[PDB]
């Protein structure tokens, strides 16, 4: 029946329910660790010169 | 405007007493003197025989012009319309018929003594005659008269839609009367003169070369007066059945009736012309004066 | 009994919902304000590729970044070359709808979905010479919305039946099968590592799932609308999601809220495809307005836009090197932009 | 400035590129077709009258030289808002419903049908797209609207008790959901199983469109 | 020809 | 006199600076926007690039007008008759084919997807671009310079008899650009407008037959404009073949001047016009603002 | 058989009347 | 057209 659903439903919700979460601004702050070291790498940040650049007109 | 409406008028009557005396004079000299012997004066009999019964129409619309209203009846205009369009194809039906027969007797001339009697040249004229009757029939039964605005208008009934069928009947008219016999006596005529030159009589000297000049010339003034008196009235038909603007206007009236007595005119005057284009008709009143 | 269950849910989402309020100290947006913006991103059309008769509803990226598969409603797979232009592959498939498509790690295998409910697994490396159909995997029923390759002999789908699968590809079977959620299943990402992916449905709401345990771990909501397009961020502790709601918002995995909203005044139409930057930096979206945009990902403000779709942009994607991003469009070009 | 081996990969995309060519000119002559209607309407009665994959069955067969591909998707249990507009390219929609659907009950069958055609007609993705409807069980309607009244679904008709009156009534219902009658004609015909017109109609409805799409290419239209 | 268009 | 003459020119000066900027921007228009994905809008394309090639013509035609001498030189001579025969054939010819295709589209749908397509529509043009030089090159050949009564005259040598070699290029250049294309044009849109009335979208309601009589006004304008402006320069050219009437009288001068001026205004004036007519131009150009 | 011919044809130009 | 008449 659908009741058998539901136990196993909020039993679904339940371990959702138990989950260590962590302050939002240490995730700020490795999003901004991540962005900050990995600046000078991003292509499309940061321009390439022609004769680096694959494409080409 | 008082000026305008006689001057049409003139013109209407001058146009019908001019082309009814010159057929029947043209018929009165073919069936006295030439006793219709050559078939191309069969044709010519033919020819001023439907243009006369097309000059017969011209009385009535000028006194529908006069009047502006039309007093005379349900049957007379079905017989109008009928004769109107009857004349007109059966005219132009036998001018084709006649450069077919130049063609065929200039450009194959073993064949032209088979192809060319008396007889075939009459029942060729009476099938003419005949088919034309099959256009006539309709115009007869669907003209009807109707009051509009305090006035009796002749005109033609067209089934639903009307503008459609009426825009079909023109484009139709407009083809099968103008485009093909011009097309039929161009390439004709223009066989006909390539094969001229190959002859050494019209070939090789001066007073040859006039002569081939003359045959030229002669030939092509039909093709040019046909043109010239036919394509401004099936335009203007086509773009008065097209535009929906009111027929109050006396100037744009006044240049359609220009344009129909231009018609009329190559219906009536240029049998006419074309009887005295003739050598033979030139040498019966040369004979005879 | 059912009722008291019911309750017992409530009180755990209200649960939830406090803990997340209890969380959600400080905004994203407060604690990046002291970094530089980005400036005015200006890209252009470097390679414009001609070919598709169709609309093009797919493309994936190849890992060496040499090749690009993309997918057409014409019934066909082709395999460009970027550099050159020029046609390595052209594969005829059998069902002409072709939602999605995916190239494999390797390069050896491409798959194909469509409204045939089948994902058809080809391999490109066939002594012959023209490519063979290799896999044809049925049990689906309804339409396959997303294909991703985890390797050469699994891959995960997803499909309008409200649920997801892992594939073993040399056995042909449903190995593991993820369900739960209650609208169609339109797209999914893949974690770099692969351990756990994520889903989007049309209930509004995305889904963590663990490929090896089979469960659902995290269960965002927020949107209004369908979920349309989901691509995790390179580190893969954060993801981004796009809906038909005008708005594209980051969800982090370990603070199990949203980050941030993206969103203008302008723009009233849908979102059909998002992905990161290889630093992560800018945000890549597709639009209905004929045109897309990148966003700087830490102030939310519309860096850049590129207009050279006459139609609806429908897909796009950005090479693991980071060189040049794709966009296929509803008028059968796929347009390269560095 | 190129190698011999680039060269011969260029030569290798012109030939995929002819083979693309190729195809989509053969593509492009294929009438398309989508089906649409109830599971009970007739879809089935209608493919087998015209001969004599999960999802979406595919019908070729061609008639009077012209090629006609038909989709039935009536398989699908999901929602059709997400992929209806993959179908927007298509000449035209058979939509088929049965005359007797209102005497059974699930509610009125026939309002669920009305519903149908409602949602299908106002559609954004299929505002020219022409709809040919076909009105199934004609044999079975004509003894039903015999045995019970046609005023238990509709309260408004008050008609007499006439196969031809109710048809005509049914018709015209259907036609007035129309809300761009000046552009989307519908094309209406009663099918039963004995006769053999309903391809002829179908090819008539399919020319009409043809020349349509010719007049707006042509842009007199 | 054309009475029928001046009525 | 010197009204007449600066009349002229400025006609001349204004059909060369319409006819040039309106073909401009129409093939700009067709390249930029349409990118030539309609097999209309490539017969669109090739008339206006042929209209554009009759109307650069001009220039030298009013400079010879008002200086009353030829100081160009023959080669330059041969290369403005060449063009101008090239360019007339050219229009002409693409404009029956765009009628033929129209007649095929709406008559024969089912062969219209085999038959029509961009790439048969590029064979086609190509071929009508290609068979024109076949007109075009023996008028490059008989174009010669000669001083006549102290005034040097571009025009086309004829071998003996000239008179006849000329008057057979008349009628010939007469029945192929006249005739035959108003034939097939008239006949195609005939069938068109016959086959049209079974249309459910174009009969049955108000509006519907509104449409219908825009979509016949549409097609019947094309015909009516090409008869009005290609018959008289044809006869005025033919009569003046045959009279052999000096060329000093200004008022003839000035109607001869008319009539070639109606020749390119059709030339150049009506395919801009056909492009306006067109609903997907005017849906580009809303688009735009 | 020529001559015949052009015998034949400017016997019909001077009964059609043009020559 | 008509170029050849008037010179
Ligand atoms: C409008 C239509 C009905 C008018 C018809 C007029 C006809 C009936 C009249 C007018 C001219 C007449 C012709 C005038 C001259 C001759 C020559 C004569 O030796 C035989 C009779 C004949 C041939 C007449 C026959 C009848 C005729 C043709
Ligand atoms: C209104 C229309 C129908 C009237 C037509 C009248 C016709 C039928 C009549 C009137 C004039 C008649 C012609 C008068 C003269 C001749 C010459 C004769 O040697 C042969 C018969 C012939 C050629 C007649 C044939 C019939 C004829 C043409
Ligand atoms: C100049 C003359 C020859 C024109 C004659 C036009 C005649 C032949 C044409 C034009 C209009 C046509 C009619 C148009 C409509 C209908 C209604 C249809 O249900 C029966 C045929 C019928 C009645 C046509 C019969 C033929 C018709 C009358
Ligand atoms: C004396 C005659 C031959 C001169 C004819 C000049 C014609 C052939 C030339 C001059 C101006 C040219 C146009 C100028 C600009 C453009 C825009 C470009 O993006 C496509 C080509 C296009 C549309 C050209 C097409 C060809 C063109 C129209
Ligand atoms: C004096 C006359 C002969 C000059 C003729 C110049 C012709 C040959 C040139 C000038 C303009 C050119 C066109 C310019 C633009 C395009 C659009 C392109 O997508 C296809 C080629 C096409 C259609 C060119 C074909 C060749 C072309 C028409
Ligand atoms: C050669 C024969 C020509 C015959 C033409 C006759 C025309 C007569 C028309 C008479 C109209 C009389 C109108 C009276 C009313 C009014 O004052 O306008
Ligand atoms: C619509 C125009 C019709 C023109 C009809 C003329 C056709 C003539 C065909 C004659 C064929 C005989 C061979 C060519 C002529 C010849 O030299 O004998
Ligand atoms: C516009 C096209 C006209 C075609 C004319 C073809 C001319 C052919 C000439 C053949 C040689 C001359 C034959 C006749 C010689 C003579 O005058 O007796
Ligand atoms: C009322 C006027 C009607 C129209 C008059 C013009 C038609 C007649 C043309 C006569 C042609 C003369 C041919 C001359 C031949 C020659 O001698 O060279
Ligand atoms: C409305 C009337 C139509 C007339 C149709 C035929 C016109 C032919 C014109 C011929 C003009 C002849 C001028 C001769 C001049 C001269 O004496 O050399
Ligand atoms: C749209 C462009 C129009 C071009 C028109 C060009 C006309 C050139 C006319 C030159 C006439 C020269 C007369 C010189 C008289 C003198 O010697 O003083
Ligand atoms: C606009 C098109 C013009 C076409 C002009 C074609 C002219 C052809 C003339 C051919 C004359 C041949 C004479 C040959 C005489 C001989 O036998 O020596
Ligand atoms: C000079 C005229 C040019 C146009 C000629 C069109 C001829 C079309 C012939 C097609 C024959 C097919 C049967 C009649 C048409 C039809 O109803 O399908
Ligand atoms: C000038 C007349 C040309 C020939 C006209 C032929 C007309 C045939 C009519 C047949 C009956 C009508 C059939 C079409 C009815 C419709 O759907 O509108
Ligand atoms: C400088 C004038 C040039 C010629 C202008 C006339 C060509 C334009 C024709 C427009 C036709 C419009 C038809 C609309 C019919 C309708 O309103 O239903
Ligand atoms: C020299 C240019 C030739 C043009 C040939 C076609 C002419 C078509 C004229 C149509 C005029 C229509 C006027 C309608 C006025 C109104 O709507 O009230
Ligand atoms: C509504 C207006 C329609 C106009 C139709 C025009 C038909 C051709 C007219 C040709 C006139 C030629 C005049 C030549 C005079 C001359 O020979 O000198």
């Amino acid at each position: 029946a659908s009741i058998a659903q539901a136990r196993k439903l909020v039993e679904q919700l339940k371990m959702e329910a138990n989950i260590d979460r962590i302050k939002v601004s240490k995730a700020a702050a490795d999003l901004m660790a991540y962005c900050e070291a990995h600046a000078k790498e991003d292509p499309l940040l940061t321009p390439v010169p022609a004769s680096e650049n694959p494409f080409r007109e | 405007s008082l000026a305008l409406a006689i001057a049409i008028t003139a013109l209407y009557s001058a146009v019908c007493a001019v082309g009814l005396l010159g057929n029947v004079l043209v018929m009165f000299v073919i069936v006295r003197y030439t006793k219709m012997k050559t078939a191309t004066n069969i044709y010519i009999f033919s020819l001023a025989l439907a243009g006369a019964l097309a000059t017969s129409t011209l009385p009535f619309q000028s006194a529908k012009y006069l009047m502006e209203t039309w007093p005379f009846g349900e049957l007379l205009c079905k017989a109008v319309l009928s004769i109107d369009y009857y004349s007109m194809f059966t005219s132009i039906f036998t001018l084709t018929m006649m450069c077919v027969d130049r063609y065929i007797a200039v450009c194959h001339p073993v064949k032209a003594l088979d192809f060319r009697t008396p007889a075939k040249a009459k029942l060729i004229n009476i099938c003419i005659w005949v088919l034309a009757s099959g256009v006539g029939v309709p115009i007869m039964v669907m003209a009807v008269t109707r009051p509009r605005d305090g006035a009796v208008v002749c005109m033609l009934q067209f089934p639903s839609p009307s503008w459609y069928w009426d825009t079909v009947t023109k484009i139709c008219v407009f083809l099968f009367a103008f485009v093909v016999p011009i097309l039929i006596i161009t390439v004709c005529y223009g066989l006909m003169l390539l094969r001229l030159r190959s002859v050494r009589l019209l070939s090789g000297s001066k007073e040859k070369d006039r002569s081939l000049r003359r045959i030229t010339r002669m030939v092509l003034v039909v093709v040019v007066a046909f043109v010239v008196c036919w394509a401004p009235i099936h335009i203007f038909v086509i773009v008065w059945t097209l535009v929906d603007i009111d027929r109050r206007d006396p100037l744009v009236v006044a240049a359609l009736h220009l344009c129909i007595a231009l018609g009329y005119i190559n219906s009536s005057l240029n049998p006419v012309l074309y009887a005295f284009l003739d050598e033979n008709f030139k040498r019966c009143f040369r004979q005879l004066c | 009994e059912l009722d008291q269950l019911r309750q017992e849910a409530e009180q755990l989402k209200n649960q939830i919902r406090d803990a997340r309020k209890a969380c959600a100290d400080a905004t994203l947006s407060q604690i990046t304000n002291n970094i530089d913006p980005v400036g005015r991103i200006q890209m252009r059309t470097r390679r414009t590729l001609r070919g598709h008769l169709a609309k093009i509803y797919a493309m994936h990226w190849g890992t060496d970044s040499r090749l690009l598969v993309s997918a057409s409603q014409d019934g066909k797979l082709i395999i460009w070359d970027s550099y050159t232009t020029n046609k390595v592959h052209a594969i005829p498939l059998r069902s002409s709808w072709v939602m999605t498509c995916a190239y494999a790690p390797s390069g050896n295998y491409v798959a194909c979905g469509g409204l045939d409910n089948i994902c058809s697994i080809y391999n490109l490396k066939t002594r012959e010479g023209n490519v063979r159909v290799s896999r044809e995997l049925a049990g689906h029923t309804g339409y396959l919305s997303c294909c991703r390759f985890l390797d050469d002999n699994q891959i995960v789908t997803s499909s309008g039946d409200t649920t997801c699968a892992l594939w073993d590809i040399e056995t042909g079977q449903q190995t593991t099968t993820f369900t739960g959620h209650t609208g169609d299943v339109m797209s999914l990402s893949l974690a770099p590592d692969t351990r756990l992916f994520v889903s989007g449905a049309c209930d509004a709401s995305a889904k963590l799932w663990d490929v090896r345990e089979g469960m659902c771990r995290q269960t965002f909501t927020g949107h209004e609308s369908d979920i349309n397009a989901i691509c995790f961020f390179p580190n893969g502790n954060a993801f981004a999601t796009g809906s038909d709601d005008a708005t594209c918002r980051l969800f982090d995995l370990r603070a199990d809220q949203e980050l941030m909203t993206y969103s203008h005044d302008n723009i009233i139409c849908g979102i059909t495809s998002v992905s990161f930057s290889k630093s992560g930096r800018l945000l890549l979206a597709g639009y209905d307005d004929f045109n897309c945009n990148v966003w700087d990902a830490l102030k939310a403000d519309r860096a850049g836009v590129l207009a050279g779709h006459d139609n609806r942009v429908s897909c796009l994607g950005v090479t693991d090197d980071g060189m040049a991003v794709a966009t296929g469009s509803w008028d059968s070009f796929l347009k390269i932009w560095n | 400035t190129l190698s011999a081996e680039d060269k011969a990969a260029v030569e290798r995309s012109k030939m995929i590129d002819r083979n693309l060519r190729e195809d989509g000119e053969k593509a492009a002559r294929e009438v398309k077709l989508l089906l649409l209607g109830a599971g009970e309407s007739g879809k089935s009665t209608i493919v087998k009258q015209m001969k004599i994959t999960t999802g979406i069955v595919e019908t070729h067969f061609t008639f009077k030289d012209l090629h006609f591909k038909m989709f039935d998707v009536g398989a699908q249990r999901s929602e059709r808002k997400k992929w209806i507009h993959c179908f927007e390219g298509v000449t035209a929609i058979i939509f088929c419903v049965a005359l007797s659907d209102y005497d059974l009950v699930l509610m009125n069958r026939m309002h669920e049908s009305m519903k149908l055609f409602d949602s299908i007609c106002n559609n954004k993705w299929f505002t020219d797209t022409s709809i040919i409807l076909f009105l199934n069980k004609k044999d079975l309607f004509e003894e039903k609207i015999k045995k019970s009244p046609l005023t238990i679904c509709y309260p408004e008709y008050a008609g007499s008790n006439t196969y031809e009156e109710a048809a005509a009534y049914i018709q015209c219902q259907f036609e007035d959901l129309n809300k761009r009658k000046d552009t989307k004609e519908i094309y209406t015909h009663f099918t039963c199983s004995t006769d053999t017109k309903n391809v002829q109609f179908v090819f008539d409805a399919v020319t009409d469109v043809i020349i349509k799409n010719n007049l707006k290419d042509c842009g007199l239209f | 020809y054309x009475f029928e268009v001046v009525g």
